[PDB]
């Protein structure tokens, strides 16, 4: 009596487990092939500007004109740039001229120590600050290219969004191409509306095997109806492996559809992988601008404070310069002639 | 790059 519920417990362990392994084999073929194969109707994205882009340009009108005005400030960086460059070469034209004259005047004759002295040191600071313009000319160039290269994207990241939006590709697919997309799309919902019901047929007889021995054993006692009892049961089951069977085998003319459709795609699949890397390229190149635009404010103020602090300096030399160097040619003149 | 300019000290 105990020995028959005993040989019945191993009779549907080993269905079951015959069951569990004609599973696992299908599914490891299956897997296979997915992974394999690596497969995604996120196209209209393509379309959308990324939240984080929007932020920006949201940042760039917050201002009125911040990148005209960036603009109009590198113009006017620009413009104290030549000035002061054309006040030092004033500078260095008088430094020469009075050196000519006082070579002449040594010549015609065999001086004053303290204009002398006076020039001495406007030479000085002359080619002082010739060596801070020149180090920052480098600077001043490139800070020019910057603004040149970037500001093409934020003049277009300061106008109305739908022009942003038009500088992404946008996919360009024929409905050839949107009938193997919709295709390879069905079939992956096949295949996986195939895993969900082997998980879901699976499930049922386990459950069908666990309330029959929550039933037949740990409630109910029989005799010598184990017979009779054991082959109803085994019906039950057998009517689950049918549909267990048939999901098995479906699995076989599903793999040989997407292995197909997955032909047909490989055309489609770069033309779509070369539209994310330049979208993602046009992206990267939008908000690098945008970072080149912080960089540009920063470095643009702390270039015209610097050469307005020069443009002072060198405007005060010029003015030591010219009258120092009227001053010798004063005396040059009294001297001479009284000869 | 534009990040590293820096402009001298008077």
């Amino acid at each position: 009596a105990h020995e028959a519920s005993s040989l019945y417990s191993e009779e549907k362990a080993k269905l079951l487990r015959e069951m569990m392994a004609k599973i696992e084999d299908k599914n490891e073929v299956l897997d296979q092939f997915m992974d394999s194969m690596q497969l995604v109707d996120n196209l209209d994205a393509y379309s959308h500007i990324p939240p984080q882009l929007m932020e920006k340009c949201a940042a760039l009108s917050v201002r009125p004109d911040t990148v005209r005005n960036l603009v109009q400030s590198m113009q006017v960086l620009s413009g104290v740039f030549t000035d002061v460059e054309a006040s030092l070469k004033d500078i260095r034209d008088l430094l020469e001229e009075d050196e000519l004259l006082e070579q002449k005047f040594q010549e015609a004759v065999g001086i004053s120590i303290t204009s002398k002295a006076e020039l001495a040191e406007v030479r000085r600071e002359w080619a002082k600050y010739m060596e801070v313009h020149e180090k920052a000319s480098f600077t001043n160039s490139e800070l020019h290219r910057a603004m040149n290269l970037h500001v093409g994207n934020l003049r277009l990241l300061s106008g109305p969004l739908d022009q942003v939006r038009a500088a992404l590709p946008t996919p360009a697919l024929s409905p050839e191409d949107k009938a193997v997309l919709q295709n390879l799309k069905r079939i992956l919902a096949k295949v996986q509306e195939m895993r969900d019901q082997r998980v879901s047929l699976e499930q049922q007889l386990r459950e069908l095997i666990q309330k029959d021995d929550i039933t037949a054993s740990l409630v109910t006692t029989d005799h010598s109806e184990m017979k009779k009892l054991f082959e109803e049961q085994l019906k039950k089951y057998d009517q689950l492996k049918v549909y267990l069977e048939q999901n098995l085998a479906a699995q076989d003319r599903v793999l040989c559809a997407l292995t197909e459709a997955n032909v047909q795609y490989a055309a489609v699949r770069r033309v779509l992988s070369d539209l994310d890397q330049k979208w993602n390229s046009t992206l990267q190149t939008l908000v690098a601008s945008y970072e080149a635009y912080e960089d540009l404010m920063k470095k643009s103020q702390e270039g015209r404070d610097f050469y307005a602090d020069l443009e002072s300096k060198v405007a005060a030399l010029l003015e030591r310069t010219q009258s120092t160097c009227q001053a010798r040619e004063a005396a040059r003149q009294q001297l001479l002639d009284r000869e | 790059n534009i990040k590293s300019l820096s402009f001298p000290k008077l």
